[PDB]
Parts: structure tokens; sequence; C-alpha cells
């Protein structure tokens, strides 16, 4: 679906603009090697609750 | 009678009042300018017809000769067929909702059943809609033709806008209608109706006044202000006949609007009415295509008064909302599920400009999508894997049989349209297209004729296309599909496929049909169905599936009731009496009928000059009403469901030297003329 | 017809295409729609030149 | 040449005959192909295999 779709539109490669964490996440990532994107708004972006979370050590 | 005895500077164009010197005016007796009465002169009364039977004498009824209770021409219910010549037969006249066809050919052939069907000699209306201008392409020039051919088409009324001046001067003296009707819904709308009229002073033109609490369609402006202005200057004009409508059920309901005493809720004259045009009380009617669920529904749903009929662009009022058409124009309409989400999304979503369109479509898409699947009429069509999906995540399979199950109705085996099975059709040219290389082989669809039972066609298809059951719509075959589901000339789809731009042109567009068939919801749950109704005339819809005729017979016979007992005094016998009900005027309006001289055994010798030819055709005519004064006033002469030119109406035109002989009772005429100087 | 996207010579034009509308290849030089089979005939030769 | 041409006046009198409105339904309506390109991840083949 993918690609079909973007070699019709000329948009295979969407570059990026902002990171998956925010500025004020962006170190808080960096420190937690549990700490994974979740999925809101059809967009795959860092969080707080997933940063430093107590459930993801079960 | 107001007189300025002050000043003399006679006259005010429309002789609204007299002057110094008609005080003076000695001329025997000539002099007495009376008033419009309007409580005397057209007061409602009966007359029997020689077959014992009684009518209504109105100003409308003696332009239809049948009883003052017409049928408006609403575009889903006066479009069938049936309906329209069942009530023919009844004897009420009915102009056909023009606004059902698309082609020439096809109105066409509907008109050539009627005539098939109606009885020998009776004629019908065509209801146009103005704002349709491919409409009025078509069917204008097809009316002209139609009526050189001679069908029975006897009007034809153009709602939802009055034309400019100019054009209703082709409408009216080119194509031979008898009487032309229109719908103002505006005091302008009546200012330019009137307009109209004293353009043509004796072409009858048939005002129907609809308030806002009608159906369909809709107005803003109350129901009486606007008349309570313009009913004088309207009586000045003796051409416009005027029918109010928009939410009448009942004899006792409108009676005071025939008879005039409903303004006495606003201190003014009684200002009785001609006729009386119905629309959503004859949906119900058993001769109506309307879903039997769908009567169900109307006669669940309650009445609303008149005083509150304005709360109804709020709350459901009875069962009745409002909503924004295409263009923002309001339209009545039942409220279920399907119109309350209707009105919803028009409220939120269709409100904003084109820009943030996408995005509030994008946050509210799933939510959209629910009730799409749960309470509206064209479903939301991806639907893949037992999950709502879109559509580019759809097998091809899938898909084709997505467009089958809401495409064609398995219960009637048949389609919604053949445009459908065409499109349908097309589709598959591209699905074979695609899943095939270099073949130059046969399409296993070399007819589209095919597909008039795909159930089984389409599932052995897909042997030869295997994969095409596993295989995802490809996009290039996507965007395809939507380009074939807007393509012109086609019947819009029956579902919604995206989210786009063009969210209403898939979602409002064709959105009537629905309540004929309920069989082509996708669970025939009329909460999904667009139905159209007026919200004060539902309080007297009680009774469903009744024949057409009945209801106009029980209301015309309460109205003969109350006429006889008010103003007959319960007394039949002080009845008048005429043989044939129609085209002269029985009452003294302002028509020749003075210079008509009546006679048993009378000769009268004519010159070249005098006289001219209508006041000769009348002298010919007799004042009271035989079969002669008809035959040589008649306007119209029928030819088996033909309505040709009356002969006499042009060869009896007045000749040098001539002479004719009515003699013993009018048992013959007998026209003379000059030959080689014998007579 | 891949050769043909990545060197430039159709493109998938959508939308009204003179008036019609249209879903589909087209050549990029003078876009004029072309069908899926005038890809290979067509440009074949430029391609492997 | 002769069952060329004997041939070509048979089928233009029945053209006429016949009209010209059936004789292009004779014709087959043949399948024009498209290119399908798929992704096609490797093909899977299964376990006890
Ligand atoms: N005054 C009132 O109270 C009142 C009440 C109800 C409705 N109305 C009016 O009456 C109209 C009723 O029509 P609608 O709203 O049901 O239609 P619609 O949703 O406005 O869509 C009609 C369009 O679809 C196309 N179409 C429809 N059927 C077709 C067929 N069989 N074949 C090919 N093309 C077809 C037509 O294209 P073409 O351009 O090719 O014809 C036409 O432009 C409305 O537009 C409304 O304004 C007024
Ligand atoms: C079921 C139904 C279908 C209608 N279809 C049309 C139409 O196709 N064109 C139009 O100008 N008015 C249409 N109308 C409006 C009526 O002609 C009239 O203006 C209104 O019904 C009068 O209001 P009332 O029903 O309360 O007397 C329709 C009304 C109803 C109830």
């Amino acid at each position: 679906r993918y690609m079909h779709n973007a070699i019709t539109r000329n948009t295979m490669f969407v570059a990026k603009d902002k990171a998956p964490y925010s500025d004020e996440l962006e170190q808080p990532v960096y420190l937690d090697p549990l700490a994974r994107v979740e999925e809101n708004k059809k967009k795959l972006v860092f969080s707080d609750k997933t940063i430093q979370s107590s459930q993801s050590y079960v | 009678r107001i007189i300025l005895a002050g000043t003399l500077d006679s006259n005010p164009i429309d002789d609204e009042y007299g002057f110094k010197h008609e005080i003076f005016q000695t001329s025997a007796d000539k002099a007495i300018k009376w008033a419009p009465d309007w409580l005397k002169e057209l007061r409602p009364t009966l007359v029997k017809n020689s077959e014992g039977k009684i009518y209504v004498k109105t100003k409308f009824s003696q332009l239809l000769g049948r009883a003052p209770l017409m049928v408006a021409g609403m575009t889903p219910t006066t479009v069938n067929t049936d309906i329209v010549s069942a009530s023919l037969n009844a004897g009420y006249h009915i102009e056909l909702a023009g606004g059902g066809y698309f082609s020439p050919v096809m109105m066409t052939r509907a008109i050539d059943d009627i005539v098939s069907r109606i009885k020998p000699g009776y004629g019908l209306g065509i209801n146009l809609i103005y704002v349709n201008p491919f409409m009025l392409q078509w069917g204008i020039p097809l009316i002209k033709d139609l009526r050189e051919k001679g069908y029975p088409i006897q009007s034809l009324t153009i709602g939802a806008g009055v034309p400019s001046i100019e054009v209703a001067t082709e409408y009216i003296e080119d194509l031979g209608l008898t009487h032309l009707g229109l719908k103002p819904g505006s005091v302008d709308a009546i200012s330019q109706v009137i307009a109209i009229a004293k353009a043509h002073p004796t072409f009858p033109i048939v005002l129907q006044w609809t308030g806002g609490r009608g159906g369909g369609h809709h107005s803003f402006e109350d129901f009486h202000q606007p008349i309570i202005q313009m009913y004088s200057k309207i009586r000045r004009c003796s051409n416009i006949v005027l029918v109010a409508g928009s939410g009448f059920g009942s004899d006792e309901d409108t009676y005071p609007y025939l008879s005039g005493y409903w303004s006495e809720k606003f201190n003014y004259p009684p200002m009785p009415f001609d006729g009386v045009l119905f629309g959503s009380r004859v949906m119900t009617s058993k001769e109506s295509h309307t879903s039997l669920a769908a009567k169900k529904l109307i006669v669940e749903c309650k009445g609303v008064p008149d005083q509150q009929w304005e709360q109804t662009y709020k709350k459901p009022t009875g069962g009745i909302i409002t909503v924004r058409s295409e263009m923002g124009e309001p339209i009545h309409k039942i409220a279920t599920r399907g119109v309350m989400f209707w009105k919803e999304l028009d409220d939120t979503i269709f409100n904003l400009p084109k820009n943030k369109l996408l995005d509030a479509l994008n946050k509210k898409r799933d939510h959209i999508i629910k009730k799409l699947n749960n309470d509206f009429q064209k479903p939301w069509f991806g639907k893949n894997a037992n999950g709502v999906c879109d559509l580019q995540e759809m097998t091809y399979k899938e898909v084709a049989n997505r467009l089958v199950e809401l495409m064609y109705v398995k219960k009637s085996h048949r389609w919604i349209d053949v445009s459908l099975r065409n499109m349908y059709g097309d589709f598959l040219r591209r699905v074979e297209e695609r899943f095939t290389s270099s073949a130059g082989t046969v399409s296993l669809l070399q007819n589209f004729n095919q597909l008039n039972e795909p159930e089984q066609f389409t599932a052995d298809f897909f042997e030869k296309f295997p994969q095409a059951g596993k295989q995802l719509i490809s996009e290039e075959d996507c965007d395809y599909f939507l380009m074939l589901a807007a393509r012109p000339g086609q019947k819009p789809v029956p579902f919604v496929p995206v989210l786009d731009e063009r969210f209403e042109f898939f979602f409002k567009k064709d959105s009537l049909w629905q309540s004929e068939d309920l069989e082509s919801v996708v669970d025939e749950d009329v909460q999904r169905t667009c139905i159209l109704h007026g919200p004060v005339a539902s309080q007297y819809t009680s009774k469903v599936d009744e024949p057409i005729g009945d209801i106009l017979n029980s209301i015309h016979e309460g109205h003969i009731a109350r006429l006889i007992k008010e103003e007959y005094a319960g007394d039949e016998s002080k009845i008048p009496v005429v043989e044939y009900f129609g085209g002269k005027k029985p009452a003294s309006v302002s028509a020749t009928s003075v210079n008509i001289i009546d006679g048993n055994q009378v000769v009268y010798e004519i010159d070249s000059e005098l006289p001219n030819k209508q006041e000769w055709l009348d002298l010919l005519a007799g004042t009271e009403l035989n079969w002669l004064q008809a035959f040589i006033s008649t306007d119209r002469i029928v030819q088996g469901s033909k309505h040709v030119s009356n002969p006499l109406h042009d060869i009896l035109t007045p000749a040098k030297h001539s002479k004719v002989t009515i003699d013993k009772k009018t048992k013959k005429l007998t026209a003379f003329e000059n030959i080689k100087g014998d007579l | 017809i891949e050769m043909a996207w990545i060197m430039g010579f159709i493109k998938y034009h959508n939308g009204n295409l003179k008036g019609k509308p249209y879903s589909g290849w087209v050549d990029a030089k003078t876009q004029t729609p072309i069908d899926e089979k005038d890809i290979k005939s067509k440009y074949e030769e430029e391609i492997l030149e | 040449d002769i069952r060329r041409a004997v041939s070509i006046e048979s089928a233009i009198e029945q053209k006429v005959v016949n009209g010209d409105n059936v004789d292009a339904n004779y014709s087959k309506v043949m399948v024009e192909p498209r290119a399908n390109m798929k992704f096609d991840f490797p093909t899977l083949k299964s376990y006890d295999e």
C-alpha cells in the first residue's frame, strides 16, 4: 500500500522534521534503556509516561 | 370605495380610490364603481353538476373543472407514475414531479404510461424546479413539442424559484398551456408574480402559496404575514388564482382558509382562498411508493401547532427537523438517527471553511464512520478483515463483493440502477485489465448484461483470477475507483468511499429515493433514511395506506357539508344546478356575457367589419350553459386522450355578409355566407 | 514502467486531463495519457539507450 | 488475392445486411493488460516443509 501510494505521488521519502522525543524529553530518553515510543494521532512519538516508567520492568 | 373629494387629479394607476369627479359621473347609472368585496365576490359556493354531483365552485375549481384540492408535486413522492394517475382518476388535479427524471425520454415514457391509464380527456400538470438549469434545459423544449403533439399536459408549475418576466413570456405564449402555477416564497416573489400576470392579463396564473410550515424544501417566511400585505394587490389581478398549502391535512383544518374567516385572528376582512394544495398529507396514501415502514414512521411522528413550528431549527419537533441542503437551503425532514447525524454533521463539519475541513474529518474519522455504518443510509464503504477499514486495505475480491452488497438487492435480483451496473462492470474491466499480462485474450466481460446476476458470475469469475482475492486494491485502481464513483451522468453512489473535501458531495447528493425503496438500505432500517415531511401537517396523518381518492373526497365532503350548513341552511335544493362545470364564468366575473344575446329562434346577419372575433364567439355562445355554448366556447377538443385546438374556435371567424341561425332553443346552429352573390 | 518512472519518462497524473477526469499514467514530455502496454514499445529503445 | 477479396466482400455484405450494429459484437472484447507491480516479500515456505 505504502509503495504504491508513494510511487504515484512522488513521496517515497518523507523527510522527518521533529525527533520522536521532545526537547524536554530528549535527555530522559537517553538515560532509560526501556523507554520506547508509543503511538498517537497516527504518529510515533515519545511521551513522559514511557520514560522511567515503573511498569517496564515486570 | 374611497372618494378623495378634495382633489381633482385623477386617477391613480390602479384605481384604488375615487376622486372628486366620481361623484359626478352622470351616465344614466354606470357611475357606481363598486369596491372589491372579497367576502362577497369570491366566496366559496356550491354548484350541482347535471349528474347530481356537488362541486365547490371557486375561482380555481372553475378553472380546472374539478374540486379545489390539488396535489403539490414533490420529487420523491409525486414522481411515481402510479400515485399521480390513480388520483387524477379520483378527479383531483396533480402536477407531475419533474424533478425525479433526469432524461427527456424517461419523462416522456412516464407521461405516456399516465395518458394510457387516466380517464380519456383528463389533463395533468408538470412540476419543474427552476434552479436546475439542466432540467429546464431539456424539459421546456420537451414540453414544447409534446404540447405540439397535444399530450394532455395542462399545466407547468415552476417550483423552487420564480422565473424572470421575459422567460415567463415564453412559458406562457409559445407552449400551449391552460394554466401556469407558481410557488412564491417571498413577498418580493409575489411582486414578481403580479408583474407577470399584468403582462398577460388573460392567461390564468395559479399562485401556490406555501409558508414555512411545509415539508421538503423549506422557506423561512411566515405563512400569513406575506399574504396579509398582498391579498389586496393580488385580487386586483383577475387572472391570478391563489392557492395556499403548506400544512393542510383535514377538511375543517383548511375550511377557514377557503372561507377566509382565518383573517379574524388578525382583525382583517375575511380573505377567502381559491384553492388548497396538499404536500405531505398524501405520502401515507396506499397508492404511494413510500416504504411501508416509512409510512408507519410518518403516522408515528406527532404534529406541531403552527405557533411553534419555528422551533424546528433546533430540536425534533414532533419528530421533524430542518437542515441545510447541499447549498444551505433548509429542507424539512423527518427526524431519524440518520437525519440527526445529518444535522450534527452540517452543524460541526460542513459549516467550516475549506481549509480546516480535512483536519476536522481527520480528528473525527472513526466517530463519523461509526454512525455512517450505524445510522446513515450511505454507509462507509471500506469493510475488510471483519473490521471497518479504509479502502486501500481491501482485496479486490472483497471490494467487488462489497460493491455487490451495496449496489444489488439480492431479494429482487435487480440493480439499483443499470448505470451502477455499468460502473461495476467498468470496474471489473479494470480488475481483469490489471491481473492479466500481455494476453490480447478474451475478456470474461463481453456484455455488461451478464451482470444482471453478479452474485454467481463474479464468484465464478474470481477463479480465473485467484490472487485478486488476496492482493489488496492498488492505489491506481483505487483512485480510478473513486473517479468512477463520481463520473457525471451517473446516479450517485449509494455509499461513501472516502473522507475528503468532497465529503458532502458523496454524503448528501441523491438522498431522496431511499424512502421509496428501503430494501436498498443496508439493514432496511428507516432510521437511515431521509424522509421529507411537513411539521404542522403531521397532526392529521393518522391513518396509513388510505386511498389517495378517499383523502381528498373525505375532505371535500367535509367542506360540502360545512358549506351546506352555513351558506345554504342545510338545504341542498338551494344549490344552483349547472349542466357542466367549467369554462364559462357562471358568476358574473369581469367577462363579456352582457354582449352575449341568448335566444330560441335567432338569426343575426354579419358583415366583415362588425364585430371582432371573441365577442362574436360569445354572441354565438349564448348566456346559459348548453352543449352548443360549450362546443362554441370550449378551448379544447379531446381526440382520444389528446387535447387539440377547438375547430369552431376559428372557423366561425366573423366574415362579410354572413349570417348564423340558432333556432329552436339551440337545437341547431346554422352558419351562412355569400358565394358568387348567393348565400 | 519502473525504469520509465525513475528516468522521468512517465508521471502518474491524476485529476482532470483536458477536461476529462483521469487517474493513470501519462507521458512526461507532451503529457498525454499512455496505456500500460505502449510503455515498453514506446520507450524500451530510449531506456536501453 | 481472390480468397482475400471474396472474404472482404462477403464481410461487408453481411455488415450491410445485418447492419453495422451487431458486427462489432462478433469481434470479442479483448482484455488489455496492465502492470501489476507488487512488492512480494520472499515467499515463505510452510513450516513442516
Ligand atoms: N423546494 C423544496 O422544498 C425542495 C425539496 C426537496 C428538493 N428540492 C430540490 O430538488 C432537488 C432534488 O434533487 P436531489 O437533491 O435528489 O439530487 P442531488 O442530490 O442534488 O444530485 C443530483 C445530481 O446527480 C446527478 N444524477 C442524479 N441522478 C442521475 C442519473 N440517474 N443519471 C445520471 N446522473 C444523475 C445529476 O447530474 P446531471 O447534472 O448530469 O443531471 C444531478 O446534478 C434538489 O437539488 C433540491 O434543491 C427542493
Ligand atoms: C413528501 C413531500 C414531497 C415534496 N416534494 C417537492 C418538490 O419535488 N419540489 C417543490 O418545489 N416542493 C416540494 N414539497 C413542498 C410542497 O410542495 C409544499 O410547498 C409544502 O408541502 C406545503 O406545506 P404543507 O405540506 O404543510 O401544506 C414536498 C412536500 C412533502 C410533504
